[PDB]
RNA sequence: CGACUUUUAAUCG
RNA sequence: UUGAAAAAAU
RNA sequence: UAUCUGGUUGAUCCUGCCAGUAUUAUAUGCUGAUGUUAAAGAUUAAGCCAUGCAUGUGUAAGUAUAGGAUGAAACUGCGGACGGCUCAUUAUAACAGUAAUAGUUUCUUUGGUUACAAGGAUAGCUUUGUGAAUGAUAAAGAUAAUACUUGAGACAAUUCAUUCAAGUGAGUUAGGAUGCCACGACAAUUGAGUAACCAAUGAGAAUUUCUGAUCUAUCAAUCAGUUGGUAGUAUCGAGGACUACCAAGAUUAUAACGGAUAACGAGGAAUUGGGGUUCGACAUCGGAGAGGGAGCUUUACAGAUGGCUACCACUUCUAAGGAAGGCAGCAGGCGCGUAAAUUACCCACUUUCGAAUUGAAGAGGUAGUGACGACACAUAUUGGAGGGCAAGUCUGGUGCCAGCAGCCGCGGUAAUUCCAGCUCCAAUAGUGUAUAUUAAAGUUGCUGUGAUUAAAACGCUCGUAGUUGAAUUAAUUACUUUGAAUAAAAUAAGAAAGCGAAUAUUCAAGCAUGGGACAAUGC
RNA sequence: ACCUUGUUCAGAACUUAAAGAGAAAUCUUGAGUUUAUGGACUUCAGGGGGAGUAUGGUCACAAGGCUGAAACUUAAAGGAAUUGUACACACCGCCCGUCGCUCCUACCGAUUGAAUAAAGAGGUGAAAUUCUAGGAUUAAAAAUGGAUUUAAAUCUCCUUAUUUAGAGGAAGGAGAAGUCGUAACAAGGUUUCCGUAGGUGAACCUGCGGAAGGAUCAU
């Protein structure tokens, strides 16, 4: 479904690329899980931690830099402490006391 | 390309069709290294 | 292509595998190993040996090794030049 | 323009001047795939003189399979679906 | 139909 | 002062 | 071979074109003794497909009461993501060369490291069946694993926070240390097999840097995820690839944006004195596709289609309830058209896949058709006889009629041109015709054209972009010389052929280098 | 100062040439220094017609201007020379335009002229997936519901190419001997031609202004 290459943008100059091929495995894009955990088959055979949802965290001696409509969704550099650990990707929420 | 294998042809028919200058002296039928030495002089 | 390439093509064979243009439609296909498939074989092509360019085959004693922080790095033996991996 | 730098111009220059040629423009517009009647084809399968000559000659009309257009074709010698293939002249 | 002309074209009965 | 035309090819 | 000839006039000298000529590849008319080599449904319809084959695989070393080795089937394992076909797409996209991956990375292979055995079920086996049937499926009862697990002999690598810190042109870099999380073994294997990690294979795959494409202004302005910034997400991984916030930015006359192609790109081919023009679906490299889109599965690799799912459009079987299929694989049928071969045999060459020296392969080889072409080679045709252009001012008819003639033209009754008969002219197993490429063409002009009168100096001046810009002096770039590096095939080169040439290319870029005369950029 | 002489510049010209160039007429203060081919830059041309016509674009109130094809047709058209000559069958020459008769080609096209194949925004939306709920069956897990993502297929307006179209047409071209005139070539019998405006069966005629390619290089 979702692909993330560039031959569906336009060019620097305002161009519109032309269609040669059609849509290839090695530009899957994946559904974004949102941290409010799963295992993902990724390329090569090995395996993506997806943390649906999750509550407890390990850390290391209420605000959202990008979006604040994810003000409780779990994400890197959230203020909860900020967690350090992409959560979506390594399966558990790791952070530092501010 | 059409085929590995190389061909030649030995052979090439003359510009002027009909000179009698040439049916004379060429008078079974009518069927290089000049200018090799050329570019070295 | 889909996947990785088995099958190779007599023309497409490297050149010091000698093989012939007429002798069949394929090459055999070198195994992976210790070897590179263009640097094996399943001057016709300290002192040195050239494995790479030109100088493949020779060997000799080097005298200087001019170095380009940009690209890549020159030795010159004993005269011809070329670069390290060879 | 004569300078070494003045490629753009005589490259451009030429280009332009190309089109005045009649033999090489007909066969780069679109012509030899709408009004040529035999296309860029050889042969094509279907179903008085002038003034200091006088006589009949005898000829045809056909009409082409593929375009439909009809044409008048000559009969090739005395006393004589059909392939026609042009003359002498080319067009 | 013929006559006319190098032929014809017409014309003339 | 008025003064137009000459059937087709050899 | 750095080559021309006929035609505007009563005659001349031009401009200028038509015609003539040679050649390459397509078709086609007539004709055909051999040997060798060899193209062959691309153009028109990536249009439709009847039928048959094209992918299966077994060793002492997985499981075998269908215990001697052997042993079909089945489970399990591996592969079918390679190979083969086609060129519909596609205009800086793909592709070629060059550079990077300190921005990713498996599969195979190769090197290295890190409880005298436990537990259950399952196919083939047997039993019942079902519907017309698909490569159709339902019930029941057993039995194994290198199938699936638990379990121990004791670590390896992920995330996170802090810190010590040597290669490389260059790293808070490989690496060490502290605490945490995660994951967790070297089959409870068989007569070789296995897990995790490191490296190589790997110049490889994939992304990406620089330079390079045909025609068009009767396409001049274009872009709003558009251009950048922050932070996340997603990805094998960089990045507007995506999401939220912020900014107004990006391209363009040095041709942007848009349009056309009867456009897959390159290595190459045809022809050339030098310079160039045209072609390149098609041997090999890269790309893309499997009737049209789209969405997925499995895996190490697929947006796979000789895998699936849905829609559109078709094809097929049907007992009428239902059911499958994707020839642009090999043969072969239709349709199309000017235009293109056998419904052959075999794994014996080359090579690949497999549990492996055996099996399989419409890959591949062999055989069949095959004046596409090419080489050597018997002894008969094709066109022509006014000129161009070699060849009769021979004989019969026809009478501006039939006709011939690529052009000049010949024929209006005594034809060197018609239709015949004879003879000789060119080439010859070939030779006519039509179409197109190239040369001729100095009729497209850089080398190289012309512009008073033959076609052609804007009515005139100003002026932006462009191009071109006097002399003079003791940092880059351009230029220039050498190298490095540079797939083969092909080209040329050391009967067509075939097989180690220093074989040299092969330009546009890019790297290193000696020089600074002519140049451009600021100092 | 005005006139007469010399010297050196700028300007409009003229005379000779055994030279240079050209096809020649002619040019010479270039039309010379060009196959012995390159001083710098811009524009234009590619046999004759169709044609400066169609379509499209744009400027003007309009007439019109600027940009500008193709189909098709044809072996010549043209230049300079052997008092002017477009004549050489040689003026009893050549030739122009309208009309009459056949055939062909493109263009327009009331007939709401259409029709077909391909491109963007809005609506409907299969299917498969990500998540979620459910758990028949024997923690696993199937039918099924729901919300996202990707989206085929289809509908509505709009953007490119290919086709059918009759009254209504309107042009051009080709074919020995068909009509009406005398327009052009001699001073062609009113010198000719260009622009423009008007009239006219047709060539064309007349007004304003140019040009000699004039029949005058001259008082
Ligand atoms: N070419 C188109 C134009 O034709 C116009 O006119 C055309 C006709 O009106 C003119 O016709 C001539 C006529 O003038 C003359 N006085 C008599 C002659 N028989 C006609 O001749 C014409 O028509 C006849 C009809 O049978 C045809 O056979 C003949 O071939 C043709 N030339 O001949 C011309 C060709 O058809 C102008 N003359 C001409 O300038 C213009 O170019």
């Amino acid at each position: 479904g979702i692909t993330r290459d560039s031959r569906h943008k336009r060019r620097a100059t305002g161009g519109k690329k032309n269609s040669m091929q059609k849509k290839k495995k090695n530009t899957m894009g994946r559904q974004p899980a949102n941290t409010r955990v799963h295992d993902v088959r990724c390329r090569y055979g090995i395996i993506k931690r997806r943390a649906l949802r999750l509550e407890n965290g390990n850390f290391s001696w209420v605000y959202n830099a990008s979006d604040n409509d994810f003000v409780n969704t779990l994400v890197k550099g959230a203020i909860i402490a900020c967690i350090s650990s992409r959560p979506g990707q390594t399966g558990s929420v790791e952070g530092y006391i501010l | 390309g059409r085929c590995l294998r190389n061909h030649s042809i030995t052979y090439k028919t003359p510009k002027v069709p009909y000179e009698r200058e040439r049916f004379d002296a060429e008078l079974k039928n009518k069927k290089h290294m000049r200018t090799i030495a050329k570019v070295m002089l | 292509a889909r996947g990785p390439r088995h099958h190779l093509k007599r023309l497409n064979a490297p050149h010091h595998w000698m093989l012939s243009k007429l002798g069949g439609t394929f090459a055999p296909k070198p195994s992976h190993g210790p070897h590179g498939m263009k640097e094996c074989l399943p001057t016709k092509r300290n002192t040195a040996m050239m494995i790479g360019g030109n100088g493949m085959g020779r060997v000799g004693v080097i005298v200087k090794r001019e170095v380009h922080p940009g690209s890549f790095e020159i030795v010159h033996i004993k005269t011809f030049t070329t670069r390290l991996n060879n | 323009a004569r300078g070494l730098h003045a490629a753009r111009k005589m490259l451009a220059q030429r280009r332009a001047n190309k089109w005045a040629d009649k033999e090489w423009k007909k066969g780069k517009l679109v012509t030899r795939y709408k009004c040529n009647p035999l296309g860029t084809a050889s042969h094509a399968k279907g179903l008085e003189t002038k003034q200091p000559n006088s006589g009949i000659r005898k000829c045809v009309r056909v009409r082409l399979l593929k375009n439909g257009k009809k044409i008048t074709a000559f009969v090739p010698r005395d006393g004589s679906e059909v392939l026609i293939s042009g003359f002498g002249r080319r067009g």
